[PDB]
RNA sequence: UGAAAUGCGCAGAUACCGGGAGGAACGCCGAUGGCGAAGGCAGCCACCUGGUCCACCCGUGACGCUGAGGCGCGAAAGCGUGGGGAGCAAACCGGAUUAGAUACCCGGGUAGUCCACGCCCUAAACGAUGCGCGCUAGGUCUCUGGGUCUCCUGGGGGCCGAAGCUAA
């Protein structure tokens, strides 16, 4: 709509799925993608690093119309994929962006953590 | 101890070689320690320090006379 | 998960954003590092407090060493009373694997793990090496103090090695 060119990209990995949303210098999201956004179904789409890759690109390409060029990447959460590929899951997204055409100014890990909300199950703790 | 409270105790103790002065210094430090120990009963490591001071005092009196 | 299943989810889970509550631990720095008598001790802040090194050589003038029994401290688990309980998890309840599985793997889960007060007193509580002092080539890296600071000197942590020691 209204060219921005410089902005932020938030990569939110999880064991389930990857969702990336690009934003303005301000923080208001330009566009967003995920594995679901692309037509890929729940298990594979969601997590698969491949998916993360596709989602990353879709996010950038869509943002390209917005006139996006440079972006700061923020990584939140850890997650990946089951896939045979190395599938860090998060990394692929970080990669797809660097390649997508946008110049990535920086990668930053700001995974949130609770002070200590509630007990995790899932064999955690 | 501060305020040169140490110094004052030292000066007041004596011109002498301060064996008696030493006794004074030790009693002063020990008292504070005993004081500290009133609280922080848990503070074992500090107590060890007391062990040395009390010990040295006891020894000095014997050595002295 | 090797594959799975139990399990959870349409009373809407998972993934995502915001708000809140609670417990426990303290990423990077972090080391091949430091402190303590040992057990042991790592977010930051203040208070209270122990030990310890160095320089000056100023004071006392053998006041020293070790130390049976005592007293004290003493990881974890465990015990008593009360509190707390997010995650983890003996026992236990299930799923799977197997010839069987009272196990390893997966899903749950109580004591416990946290705090206080009291008790227990153990350990591969290890350097498997009691404490003090003196004497006997060096080389190298390192932590901390002094110096005339491309190195000397004091205390500590490692490596290699003289003489020597050792069954190796």
């Amino acid at each position: 709509d209204n060219s921005q060119v410089f902005g932020v990209a938030r990569i939110y990995a999880s064991f389930n799925d990857t969702f990336v949303h690009v934003t303005d210098l301000s923080g208001k999201e330009t566009i967003a993608r995920v594995t679901g956004g692309m037509k890929v179904k729940a298990d594979r789409d969601e997590s698969s690093p491949y998916a993360a890759m596709l989602a990353a690109q879709d996010v950038a390409a869509k943002c390209r119309e917005v006139g996006i060029t440079a972006v700061h990447v923020k990584i939140r959460a850890t997650g990946g994929t089951r896939t045979k590929t190395p599938g860090p899951g998060g990394q692929a997204a970080l990669r797809a962006l660097a390649r997508s055409g946008l110049r990535i100014g920086r990668i930053e890990d700001v995974t949130p953590v609770p002070s200590d909300s509630t007990r995790k199950k899932g064999g955690r703790r | 101890i501060t305020g040169n409270k140490i110094m004052r105790i030292l000066k007041s103790n004596g011109l002498a070689p301060e064996i008696p002065e030493d006794l004074y210094y030790l009693i002063k430090k020990a008292v504070s320690v005993r004081k500290h120990l009133e609280r922080n009963r848990k503070d074992k490591d500090a107590k060890f320090r007391l062990i040395l001071i009390e010990s040295r005092i006891h020894r000095l009196a014997r050595y002295y006379r």
